[PDB]
RNA sequence: GAUGGUAGGAUAGUGGCCUACCAUGGUUUCAACGGGUAACGGGGAAUAAGGGUUCGAUUCCGGAGAGGGAGCCUGAGAAACGGCUACCACAUCCAAGGAAGGCAGCAGGCCAAAUUACCCAAUCCUAAUUCAGGGAGGUAGUGACAAUAAAUAACGAUACAGGGCCCAUUCGGGUCUUGUAAUUGGAAUGAGUACAAUGUAAAUACCUUAACGAGGAACAAUUGGAGGGCAAGUCUGGUGCCAG
RNA sequence: AUACAGUGAAACUGCGAAGGCUCAUUAAAUCAGUUAUCGUUUAUUUGAUAGUUCCAUGGUAUAACUGUGGUAA
């Protein structure tokens, strides 16, 4: 027996006494026998405490197996042998077979995120991924323990980075050290022997706090006050948190009850119940609310909504996937999808999950539209909120399993989810002057990541730059960003001389997915067992299946963003983008100038994107050639998937255009079963793979005209005979319709169209009818549009039969 | 069983009395447990 | 299928054991067939005991069952206490993806809930064996129903008293070495404490047995009954000092 | 004792457990003796009991074992 420490016990004491998570990170062999002692001081902290407990890990538990009979009957056998008697466990083993332990492994993290547990114990160090960081020590709940186990080559690198800078000697890693850094700068967290000792380089004093909650008691207040029917019991159904969440749902009750319409939107972080909420509001919404309701979440994504909905319905008066089907005992609700349900909206109230913005604006017109806006875009949400509809949306950010914590301080820190769209230029048209100038400098990642006051300062910038209204990225891509080989960064903010201090214009990020570098690293990672680097030379290396490209190294495109101004941003990341593709043809402070004129060999340049109208103007003005492309649907947007790469080396010029010249090829055929978007977006698509081939080819893929008993054979004579029953006559589909088909593929192929003989082409190969797509697009004179396209027809059939007949 | 060693966790009035890379730990805990006060910074002038 | 015949099937083979065909048989008042239990009782089923005369030794009540019927498999021997398949219910783990066995069992209880320890030494049984074993089997312990024979004293000396006992309604009568916290003396041993050896696989116990072990022999047996007597005491009654 | 050589965890092997509770009431059909099976099965016990040869040694395929792993098991 031996008196531990005046600090160990005290944090956790304080820890309870505040409501704050904590935590501790544990060194050494003999690690898991000590977590039954920090269960037992945090119960005994405070009995009124939740009890489970989790044990995410990666591959194999560390010296037990999780199985209780099993470790029953092999304790059995142990008894039978005689070297341990009858009525005895070590702690560890009455801990394992006491408590309620949840066991995840890493890879599946996401089946943990509704519930709650009083510790988590995390087990190996090496590997950590920071959306299982967010979402472990998300539901570690305010009397929380958060432990953490290590390993002696992370000793080593304790070792050597708890002095000044150094780090360790080999992928290399530095998200592990700058989590190393962050637990040195909590006030909330310690690291611990395996011999329950102190390691002071992580908040080393701590004092006990003394022996003693407003919020909560006007909570209590306010709640009583509306206590004192119905809407009595569903608010004490719901407030369960913050008074915050009870007067959003007060409020959201009050505009939502009776008024029949409002657009209601209440925005809220990770915690707070914003899906409680909802759910808590659905049994009154049924109670006074009309038969049929609308929900728009993901599908089989509503556990926290549907949960709660069953909760206060059971509170107030009730008795290929999964089960979403509509239940009522004395009422109706299905969570759909985007709005198929156009002529089957007959319900007066929808609600909608967080951000499809162009599918928003679809299904919310006609009813009272609630809708939940999670933080995990948002303003310009806000600004068609305000574009259009009585708009009550409001809401708030008081946590729900605490009131305010130092743990969720540092997570927020080191996962770096928090944002500030300040300016803090040297002036705007100061900035004009940078995008005149086209100035750019490279990130020197080691020293960003290296966890200095100043550079997470601009690093936090940097990250606000990367995932700002981005494409919906997440935290395991800023540990890519961070932590992979083959990365690089460009910052082309300031062009100023003034003091410390500046901004980011524009950041862009490649991935260097090679054939040297990455036939390097994917060789070293084969020892290691593992790698996954190459997507946009594996996506033409099977659909266009060249060894050009199998040769030819490629730098591609992770991401790039700018500010959120003006058509000035778009200039700037356009200067950016040449700065860039200049930069490319012609400790360690945390910048660089001399490595911004260093590169690689790399022959390709390639951005892989969605089918976005302004990411292809953004791909015509950096003109790189509009590559092959996929039509698969991906269910986030819908939208189509391409990957326009341009050829800036020393000879690939024939290669690239050959490449988009069997794009051009294939996507005239490739529009008739799954691409049915646009018109003038398509007419851009053809346009930007014919400027592919022109600026890329001399004379090598110049195309022959339609020969003359080929042509013959294409059409019939017959139905040219109806093309000059069309040119003299009316052009019916009894002769418009046949050889409409050879006629906008030859139309395409190869003499020139209109505006609106160019949209007939297209509508053609598009193969709708005729009151759909002129008069979609152009919604004026369609019958005059449908004979232009006559006169059209007539005027290639005249010179299709005066060529070769 | 509070005031006594449920395991090994014996509880006094406020004290824990409990009971049980080598040299690395051993001297970080010896000697270098707090020596890592003034060395947050590492010319850090922000 | 009742009774038989002929042939085949199946059998370890005999066999209406099963099927085709054929004949209309067969048992019975010389007890067919059917009726029940002190069929938790009986029949030799068996040992008998030197006086218990239907208590008094045992094999077997009938067949089943391993949650419930069904089907299959193994073997010199089986429709297996130890196997599989499917169906139906119980039922535990579970990370909800799946893996199972049977414990829907046996012991107990309704002011004696502790038997579940040691051995094959004996008798048999299996066994490759001059060896191994058998919860077959034996041994021991807690768990009283005052049922059973013993003890809690035996023998002397001295002193000092004069009264003790019995009958009877009464008066009274009859009789005689009888008493005493009196002193005192040396002998006896038993409960207990214990050497052992014997016994026994081993240990307990019985048996045999050296050493110590009594004066309040305090090494301290009860249970119930009959009757008094006492205070500067207390209470009640009322024709002093009394009665209760 | 440079093809084996003693201790021997865990594996194949020979055998072990070689006969234990409850529930519904069968009248020589349950049972006991006896006749027979050239009408039949039989491990073990015991006694007996084998006559065909044209122009120096036969083949891969599996363990145990290593090695890579999956699964809460």
């Amino acid at each position: 027996k031996k008196a531990i420490d005046s600090r160990i016990p005290s944090l956790i004491r304080n820890g309870v006494q505040t409501k704050q998570r904590s935590i501790f990170v544990i060194v050494g062999d003999r690690a898991r026998n000590q977590l039954p002692n920090l269960h037992y001081l945090m119960m005994s902290a405070d009995l009124k405490m939740n009890k489970s407990v989790l044990w995410a890990y990666k591959k194999k538990l560390l010296g037990f197996t999780s199985h209780r009979k099993k470790r029953e009957n092999k304790i059995k056998k142990e008894i039978k042998r005689g070297t341990r008697e009858v009525n005895e466990m070590d702690p560890f083993e009455s801990f394992i077979s006491n408590q309620n332990i949840r066991y995840v492994y890493y890879k599946e993290s996401e089946k943990i995120l509704g519930n709650t547990y009083g510790m988590c114990i995390l087990q190996d160090f090496e590997a950590l991924t920071p959306n299982l960081l967010a979402r472990t020590i998300e539901t570690v709940e305010g009397g929380g323990i958060v432990v953490i186990l290590l390993k002696s080559m992370s000793s080593l690198k304790q070792l050597y980075t708890m002095t000044m800078d150094v780090h360790a000697r080999y992928v290399v890693a530095r998200f592990n050290e700058r989590f190393i850094l962050s637990l040195g700068s909590n006030p909330n967290c310690l690291v611990v022997d395996d011999e329950l000792n102190v390691l002071p380089l992580s908040g080393a004093k701590n004092v006990k706090p003394l022996p003693p909650d407003e919020l909560p008691p006007k909570q209590l207040e306010l709640q009583e006050l509306k206590e004192s029917d119905v809407q009595p019991a569903g608010s004490l159904v719901s407030l369960s948190k913050t008074v915050n969440q009870a007067h959003a749902i007060l409020s959201f009750i009050d505009a939502i009850s009776e008024k029949t319409v409002a657009l209601t939107a209440g925005r809220g972080r990770g915690k707070s119940a914003a899906l409680g909420i909802s759910i808590a509001a659905a049994v009154s919404h049924g109670y006074s609310n009309i038969f049929v309701t609308s929900p728009s979440p993901e599908n089989l994504k509503t556990l926290f909504e549907f949960i709660f909905k069953g909760f206060d319905a059971l509170g107030y008066q009730e008795h290929f996937n999964k089960a979403i089907v509509r239940v009522d005992i004395k009422q109706y609700i299905v969570p759909q999808d985007h709005q198929v349900l156009g002529q089957a909206e007959l319900v007066v109230i929808d609600e909608a999950a967080a951000i499809i913005v162009k599918n928003l604006l679809g299904p919310y017109l006609v009813f009272m539209a609630s809708t939940i806006n999670g933080y995990e875009l948002s303003l310009k949400l806000i600004q068609q909120l305000r574009n259009q509809q009585l708009r009550e949306i409001s809401l708030d950010e008081p946590i729900r399993y605490a009131p305010g914590d130092p743990i969720e301080k540092w997570l927020n820190k080191l996962l770096c989810l928090d944002v500030t769209l300040i300016k803090n230029p040297r002036f705007a048209t100061r900035g004009t002057p940078h995008p005149s100038q086209c100035n750019l400098f490279v990130v020197n990642r080691d020293t960003l990541f290296s966890y200095h006051p100043v550079s997470e300062n601009f690093l936090e910038k940097m990250m606000a730059l990367y995932v700002s209204s981005h494409y919906k990225n997440s935290p395991n891509d800023l540990q890519l960003m961070s932590d992979a080989p083959a990365h690089k960064l460009f910052v082309l903010l300031p062009p100023i001389d003034p003091k410390d201090g500046g901004r980011i214009p524009d950041p862009l990020c490649v991935i260097q997915i090679a054939l040297e570098g990455e036939i390097s690293k994917e060789s070293v990672r084969n020892s290691l067992s593992r790698g996954q680097r190459a997507g946009g030379d594996l996506i033409p290396w099977l659909i266009s299946q060249q060894f050009q490209d199998e040769e030819f190294a490629s730098l591609s495109g992770a991401r790039i963003v700018r500010i959120a101004t003006n058509p000035e941003y778009a200039s700037m990341g356009y200067g950016s983008r040449a700065i860039e593709l200049l930069r490319d043809y012609f400790l360690l402070l945390k910048l660089s100038e001399q490595p911004p004129h260093y590169l690689h060999y790399l022959g390709v340049s390639y951005g892989l994107t969605q089918s976005l109208h302004k990411f292809w103007k953004n791909n015509s003005f950096v003109p790189v050639y509009l590559r092959q492309t996929a039509n698969d649907l991906t269910g986030e947007h819908t939208c189509v998937m391409l990957n326009v790469l341009e050829g800036r080396e020393s000879n690939w010029l024939v290669e690239f255009a050959k490449d988009f010249r069997k794009r051009f090829l294939s996507l005239l055929s490739y529009d008739f079963h799954k691409f049915t978007a646009v018109q003038a977006l398509s007419v851009i698509e053809s346009s930007k793979k014919a400027q592919d081939l022109s600026d890329d080819e001399k004379h090598d893929n110049k195309e022959l005209t339609r020969t003359h008993l080929d042509d013959i054979f294409s059409p019939f004579d017959l139905k040219r005979l109806d093309s000059y029953s069309n040119n003299l006559l009316d052009y019916h589909v009894i002769g418009d319709m046949i050889p409409m088909l050879a006629l906008l593929y030859f139309g395409d192929k190869m003499s020139s169209v209109q505006s609106a003989i160019l949209l007939a082409i297209g509508l053609q190969r598009k193969n709708i009818d005729t009151i759909a797509k002129e008069l979609n697009l152009p919604s004026n004179q369609t019958i005059a549009m449908f004979a232009k396209i006559m006169r059209k027809m007539s005027q290639y059939f005249r010179q299709l039969l005066s060529q070769s007949i | 069983a509070p005031m006594s060693d449920v395991g090994g966790v014996l509880m006094d009035k406020d004290a824990v009395y409990i009971d049980i890379e080598r040299g690395e730990g051993e001297k970080l805990m010896t000697g270098l447990q707090s020596v890592e006060q003034s060395i947050a910074e590492k010319f850090d002038g922000v």
